[PDB]
């Protein structure tokens, strides 16, 4: 029926540098078109419609090509403030319908993660809980280690983790992983470590605390 | 500055019924058609209703034809979704949208997190993450709040009631094999006035219509009663 290929569907471009997304269709659609951004949690924004026409509030290095089967997204100079999802739309037959995306990443020289510990609070405890949690703000590029130690041991199966989106201003990520115990087990061990290894640090960096 | 706000978004029996609320100002409401658009499970965009200008046409997406309804106030810049029927594709986020109709969408609110689901609501426990010595660096403090033990999404975290977004993370939420969520919020402001400054995170879950404020200040070490085990 109507359907759209969006290439590529994922990128990574450096500050600066220009990036064509390309919007292939199935029919003719005789330029009626749209192009959206939207960007993790956040609403969509309008880019450009009728396949050539700068939305309002949109900065100019933003433009769109094409005609008949094949439109293009180009950003001329891409910031860091344009990471996100890219999509396109028709408008030509009912329903309107929109593309699969393209992920735009942008890239950036590497930064080492701060890394940063936190035993329970002592409210949780009194329910029975313990959540351990270990921050890594700030690196790039996303891929980070996090090994939970406990007393020198080796933990698996009692730890989760999650990435943010990128960040608008910097281009970094941050990364939050909780290790989870009982009061019991938690009472019964010393040291609770956070070993983290990054593209950006040499030696890898522990952050530790004694239950005291 | 034109604005969009949606209201609903809840967890919903399979089968079951809602309506969604959107509330719109900064343009003169009823000389555009409004719509809503959804992001279904797979994360994509998919137009969902639209009702013209005056309120007396609308238009559906096949799969919501006769389940859901949309309507308009005039006399109040109201627009409504009233979905009855639901099943499980119907969970997403449902965005409304000002429709330059038959063509595009022009302005987008922040969305409303409709989850289908035999499953039952649960409100967070919140959690301080204290600044101590294991959180700092360069000058700089990190702090926090846990957000334990909710279904379904979303929280949304705020700090100091709005007035602090620099250097906040909150971070994506993670299933917990409970089958709750989780998640973290953290700020790192400087060490010099963690005794001046006071940080509050405000979580609000609205599935379960529960706010939670929760001072987050340095925890003094020490106590006159302990040992060393």
């Amino acid at each position: 029926d109507i359907q759209m290929t969006q290439s590529p569907t994922s990128l990574s471009v450096s500050v600066g540098e220009t990036v064509t997304i390309t919007c292939r269709i199935s029919e003719n659609i005789y330029s009626n078109l749209a192009w959206y951004q939207q960007k993790e949690g956040k609403s969509p924004q309008l880019l450009v419609y009728a396949a050539t026409k700068l939305a309002d509030g949109v900065p100019s290095r933003f433009s769109g090509s094409g005609s008949g089967t094949q439109y293009s997204l180009k950003i001329n100079s891409l910031q860091s403030e344009d990471f996100g999802n890219y999509y396109c739309q028709h408008f030509w037959t009912t329903p309107r319908t929109f593309g699969g995306g393209t992920k735009v990443e942008i890239k950036r020289t590497v930064a080492a993660p701060s890394v940063f510990i936190f035993p329970p609070s002592d409210e949780q405890l009194k329910s029975g809980t313990a959540s351990v949690v270990c921050l890594l703000n700030n690196f790039y590029p996303r891929e980070a280690k996090v090994q939970w130690k406990v007393d020198n041991a080796l933990q698996s199966g009692n730890s989760q983790e999650s990435v943010t989106e990128q960040d608008s201003k910097d281009s970094t990520y941050s990364l939050s992983s909780t290790l989870t115990l009982s009061k019991a087990d938690y009472e019964k061990h010393k040291v609770y470590a956070c070993e983290v290894t990054h593209q950006g640090l040499s030696s890898p960096v522990t952050k530790s605390f004694n239950r005291g | 500055e034109v604005q969009l706000v949606e209201s609903g978004g809840v967890l919903v029996k399979p089968g079951g019924s809602l309506k969604l609320s959107c509330a719109a100002s900064g343009f003169t409401f009823s000389d555009y058609a409004m719509s809503w658009v959804r992001q279904t499970p797979e994360k994509r965009l998919e137009w969902v209703a639209t009702i013209t200008d005056g309120g007396s046409y609308a238009y559906y997406t096949d799969d919501v034809k006769g389940r859901f309804t949309v309507s308009r106030d005039n006399a109040r810049n109201n627009l409504f979704l009233q979905m009855s029927h639901l099943r499980s594709e119907d969970t997403g986020i449902y965005y409304c949208s000002r429709d330059r109709w038959p063509y595009y969408f022009d302005f987008w609110g922040r969305g409303t997190t409709l989850t289908v689901s035999s499953a039952s609501t649960k409100g967070p426990s919140v959690f301080p993450l204290a600044p101590s010595s294991k959180s700092t660096s360069g000058g700089t403090a990190a702090l926090g709040c846990l957000v334990k033990d909710y279904f379904p999404e979303p929280v949304t975290v705020s700090w100091n009631s709005g007035a602090l977004t620099s250097g906040v993370h909150t971070f994506p939420a993670v299933l917990q094999s409970s089958g709750l969520y989780s998640l973290s919020s953290v700020v790192t402001v400087p060490s010099s006035s963690l005794g001046t400054q006071t940080y509050i995170c405000n979580v609000n879950h609205k599935p379960s219509n529960t706010k939670v404020d929760k001072k987050v200040e340095p925890k003094s070490c020490g106590s006159h009663h302990h040992h060393h085990h």
